[PDB]
DNA sequence: GGCCGTACGCT
DNA sequence: GAGCGTAC
DNA sequence: GGCCGTACGCTC
DNA sequence: GAGCGTAC
């Protein structure tokens, strides 16, 4: 057969463009994850890689994720898992890694074979209530497994850990934020749905980077929060220490987010060699695990250190800008969203997750109560129940006879036949009654949540406050004004 | 890198541009060593629409294709100097395979335009599914996509030159906005 | 301070022995090296049976590496690949999907591109493994359990052979025909004083998966009598007469462990160096339908029969198989003859079947004891129920049932764990039918354990069953 | 490649021949950057006993060691030209680690004989519970820190006896090596 | 994700 | 200017 | 087991 | 000879 070159170019490029957009480079607004991240975290959950259990080799975690959910190269799965274990990349790390997972100097993690991993305690909150019919499950790439379309995400992950993905026709750049501030923002939005972005900014001051540092002004933050786009100036934490008589030294303790420390030092060394900057005698990297980030710049005596530092901000990545472009997949489609829109979609997901959980729990409670009602009837008419079973030739006749004589359902009759002889003892009879009474009160509680929208909203609020009090931490990035 | 065929008659000879080395190794074993030649392409190929001539000419992958066809490029292109009468694009049945296919067609339209006009460029039709080309055994890869008697090749035909010129510029060009608009309009 | 001589002697011995007993040499019982055993046990533990769908190779290797093999992924994967190659293994142990390489020496596609599961014959290597037939040992870290040997219900050592380079020694065992091998074991079981020449009436010689030809029984006899010997492997080549007095050589079968592409490359090297003459064209017409096909075109003046005989002496078209039958016997390397290999295998089968019978009897006696309790309960069910109902706790119910109905703890527990559905017509009859069949089963197992001939016959019957299901025609022709 | 130390004083300086690059990367981070140097060895190294001079001199790993020590080999060997007074063999606690260790001692005995005589060659003692899985800071505290580490000084007591030992264990002649294993383990 | 060093023994 | 992060 | 090509978009 | 097959 024959195919037109224009039609072939248009059809093939669209197939790839859309796949990179909806199934690769862009995160979901609900759980803040790209498909690769979601598949790693679901994989870790399915593999039983909880924080209490010992570390598993990275090649084994990747193998299972690749074989079951991600039909792409091992390096694509592994490197995404690595970033999630990096405390300088993720504000709230999603992976707990053992071994060399790389550093701020841009040096990569040791190969998959030399590293071990498991999920962090905060990741359990992303997967919390997943098997409680809270989220829609979809068929995998081959149709031999089941995978989640979205994770319940009991904390606002999109804004908490941010996103940086290059798609086709578009890209995304969301900065990380402080969890305590974000949850407070969701709680403020739940109490007032007509909340202004300036009022949401009373809780969410601005972005909070894991590499700490400094933010120059609230102006750039305001634009990013109001339009979904804006430039935020990130400055290093540098002190001019009076090292003796007339001698000085600049000490850099914090660097901007997504900035290579070794490449930044290389740029200062480039300027000294080319004589583009003057007054620098020595440049050392005194960074250690105990002391943290430490970049020492030695200044000449009678030479102005404050001037050199200000020149270093202008000429080197010692002061870098964060180009905000808040694009997330909203209803399976890309959308430039503002701060309010991101929180609105997240809160709406929480309402759905909690409502679906309550609906699931009620179904299981009503089903169990129905079974207990059958067992209670059986325990009141034991002699008659046993005689009915004994007179029956087959299980089918026993079922029909029990259903007809004791006005029981098909499920109730099966439960009685599956009931063990030990359930006839004194304590075992009282245990069935105690369970049933507690279950009736449980059904009542779940029915209260489903009947009133405010009772449901309060449960969402209470559960979010619980996350805030357990996983909430102090602000790292200082916003200067 | 090219695994050439024994025959030197271009009319009966054909080249298969395979996606990857694993698939390349399978193709070079399952092929007809007399009439079929294999050129493996290591991942995504350079987009000639976004690159300048100095980068295109120094690119290892681009260089290897020109040497394999032995026709030359641009104004120095000669159809009579062609080593193969059939240039088959053999990529995976996935979305990335379609992308490599667009990148190859971008190179063929901008540097070897009379090669498409002569109907020498074809598209292989491998079995659709989750399984890639490198995941397939060497014998079934021949039976389904290489054997002239069982295979289904798609002849790349140029109907409108002015329409195609604007299409490659929109889809593969440096200006993103026109590409973004195309995706938004044709999104499913 | 450490002495250089003492350090060299101790360190080298530690490595030398580890390569010998835990790497390069196969066990005489199951014919496997530790890596192969760990792959097959892994596939079994992973539930990778022939009826179930294929699993990605990287996942199979990961599990094997993580719990039994603390070595490189490539060492595990490449050992698994050979087991899936029909030209490497006479009776392939792994069923692979994707590119697993060919005779031309081109390797298998990387783990990520391949998937695997075990073959139907592999189930016979792992048959009765969880029936206390073999001794289990602690793994490298002590967090898992691994088998020291597989039950191996077919003589795998001689079936698929072995080729391993150790330290101070090496092994080279050729593959054999299963039908011939089982017949050899059956002949040995009937006559323990059997001669190697009498065993050769069943086992004609080695049977390669790549077929071919064997020149003389002389080399085979030496290999079977001493454990060492040279066997000449020749390619199947026919000289066909053509029009105009022209001739051509057609090679349909090549020797074992010979690279087909390298063999063609060697003929092409002799033609360019002018070391051989009378060859006009050299083509590889190998296809899936015809199999192996190497066409050599002969010049009109040149005698094709002469060129062919020169090709056997100058190229790997005729290669020798250097037999060196070294296998681990009682965890120690030993140069063994054909009889010794079959003796150690038959003795392993006797132990596997005896241990299985001992295991099955323990479980049968335990089940009969439980059924005896349930039978008492079903005869006095009104009294049984009343005893349970009057009891406040399970502990009192147990105490009361054991005292009133002369039952044991295991019996009384089984009655309390008995479901109400067991009280129906058919379910009562089912308990009685199971117990009657079990008494006859206990009797059968006791007959096997009491008489060594009854045990030996069961071993024989089970081997004949393998021979009739997995036995195939001879591939390699032995010429005189 | 070799990750050298800052100090140029050979008396206080020491080199660690580590098994693999992952172990090498861990050793280069845990080390004392002033007195300790690291040379990673990519797997099994060439057996000089079985090889001729042209192969030994053309070997990448053998060349890297000669360049690191800067002493030369054979008759052109100079102890005064030594860049390190301590050459530490740091291999995995496994059987393959012991093999790499024998291969290194075979090279040191046949080409750098006075280096062993001067007591410059040492053996690191990691606990048997490999270097590729060894923890960063713990690898320094157990087999590198001069205060509590336990190094084994390689001493040459008998030259005639050692000469015959390397010839038997590492030589071309299999027959004598087979008889040694048979006598000291198989029987 | 392909390229590729070494040990070890036999013929 | 070049390099972020998932893909081949 | 380290070396290392390309697409894709945004802002310096 | 050089290349088989498990190891680093
Ligand atoms: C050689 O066999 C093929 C290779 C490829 C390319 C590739 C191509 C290269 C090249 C390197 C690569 C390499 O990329 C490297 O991956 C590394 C993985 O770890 C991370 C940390 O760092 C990555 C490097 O940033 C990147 O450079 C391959 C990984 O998987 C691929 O698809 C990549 O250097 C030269 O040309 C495609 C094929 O067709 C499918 C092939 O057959
Ligand atoms: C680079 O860094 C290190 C390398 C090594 C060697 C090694 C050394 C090489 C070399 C290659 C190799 C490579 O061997 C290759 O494995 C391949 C795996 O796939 C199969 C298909 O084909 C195998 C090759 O036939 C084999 O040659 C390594 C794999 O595992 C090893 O132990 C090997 O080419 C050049 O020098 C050891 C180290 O410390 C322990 C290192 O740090
Ligand atoms: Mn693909
Ligand atoms: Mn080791
Ligand atoms: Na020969």
């Amino acid at each position: 057969n024959e195919r037109n070159i224009t039609s072939e170019m248009r059809e093939s490029f669209l197939d790839y463009a859309m796949s990179v957009i909806v199934a690769r480079a862009l995160p979901d607004v609900r759980d803040g994850l790209k498909p690769v991240h979601r598949r790693i975290l679901y994989g870790l959950n399915e593999q039983g890689m909880t924080p209490d259990k010992s570390y598993k080799k990275s090649a084994r975690i990747v193998g299972d994720v690749m074989g079951k959910y991600h039909p792409h190269g091992d390096s694509s799965i592994y490197e995404a898992m690595v970033r999630m274990a990096q405390d300088f990349s993720y504000r709230y790390p999603l992976v707990d890694g053992q071994g060399n997972f790389g550093s701020m100097d841009g040096d990569g993690a040791a190969a998959m074979r030399y590293t071990e991993a498991r999920m962090t305690k905060i990741t359990l909150e992303l997967l919390r209530d997943i098997n409680k019919d809270t989220i829609d499950f979809i068929d995998n790439y081959d149709g031999n497994e089941r995978e989640p379309s979205v994770l319940p995400a009991r904390f606002p992950n999109l804004l908490a850990n941010g996103a940086s993905g290059i798609a086709v026709g578009m890209a995304t750049n969301i900065p990380p934020h402080n969890l305590t501030e974000l949850i407070n923002g969701v709680l403020s939005l739940s109490k007032n749905p007509d909340i202004s972005i300036a009022e949401l900014m009373e809780d969410i001051e601005g972005p909070d980077f894991p590499t700490a540092g400094l933010i120059l002004g609230k102006s750039g933050i305001r634009r990013a929060y109001e339009t979904g786009r804006g430039s935020i100036q990130m400055r290093s934490r540098a002190v001019i220490e009076e090292r003796g008589g007339g001698r000085q030294r600049i000490v850099v303790t914090e660097i901007p987010f997504q900035v290579n420390k070794a490449r930044m030092i290389e740029k200062i060394a480039e300027l000294v060699r080319d004589k583009k900057i003057d007054g620098i005698t020595d440049l050392r990297d005194e960074t250690s695990l105990r002391t943290g980030v430490r970049v020492v710049i030695d200044v000449r005596k009678d030479a102005n250190a404050s001037v050199i530092l200000n020149n270093l901000y202008k000429q080197t990545p010692l002061q870098t800008s964060f180009g905000v472009n808040m694009i997330a997949l909203v209803n399976g489609r890309p959308k430039l969203i503002n701060l309010k829109e991101a929180l609105v979609h997240y809160l709406e997901h929480q309402k759905t997750v909690v409502r679906r959980r309550t609906q699931y729990n009620l179904r299981k409670a009503k089903d169990r109560a129905h079974i207990l009602e059958g067992l209670r009837i059986a325990l009141d008419h034991i002699d008659e129940i046993i005689s009915t079973i004994r007179e029956s030739d087959t299980d089918k006749v026993a079922m029909e006879s029990l259903q007809q004589r004791f006005k029981l359902s098909e499920k109730q009759a099966q439960a009685i036949l599956d009931m063990r002889l030990r359930r006839l003892t004194g304590l075992e009879r009282d245990k069935i009654e105690a369970e049933y009474n507690e279950l009736l009160n449980y059904i009542s509680e779940l029915e209260t949540i489903l009947a009133d929208e405010e009772v449901l909203l309060q449960l969402v609020r209470d559960e979010l406050t619980e996350i805030r009090d357990r996983f909430g931490d102090d602000r790292r990035t200082e916003i200067q004004l | 890198k090219l695994a050439d065929c024994s025959s030197k008659s271009p009319e009966e000879c054909e080249i298969f541009l395979v996606e990857g080395d694993s698939a390349g190794g399978s193709t070079k074993s399952g092929r007809d060593s007399r009439t079929q030649a294999i050129l493996p392409l290591r991942g995504k190929i350079l987009n000639v629409e976004k690159a300048r001539l100095d980068r295109i000419l120094n690119n290892n992958e681009i260089r290897q294709m020109i040497t394999a066809f032995g026709t030359g490029i641009g104004g120095d292109f000669d159809l009579a100097k062609a080593r193969y009468h059939k240039i088959v694009i053999m990529t995976d049945a996935d979305v990335d395979g379609a992308h490599i296919r667009t990148l190859l067609l971008t190179f063929f339209y901008r540097f070897m335009r009379p090669l498409i006009e002569a109907g020498y460029v074809y598209i292989a039709q491998p079995p659709t599914g989750y399984k890639g080309l490198g995941e397939m055994n060497a014998d079934q890869l021949w039976e389904t996509t290489m054997n002239p008697e069982h295979r289904a090749l798609l002849q790349v035909k140029l109907e409108d030159a002015i329409e195609a010129d604007q299409t490659f510029e929109m889809l593969m060009g440096d200006v993103v906005e026109n590409r973004r608009q195309f995706i938004e309009d044709n999104a499913v």
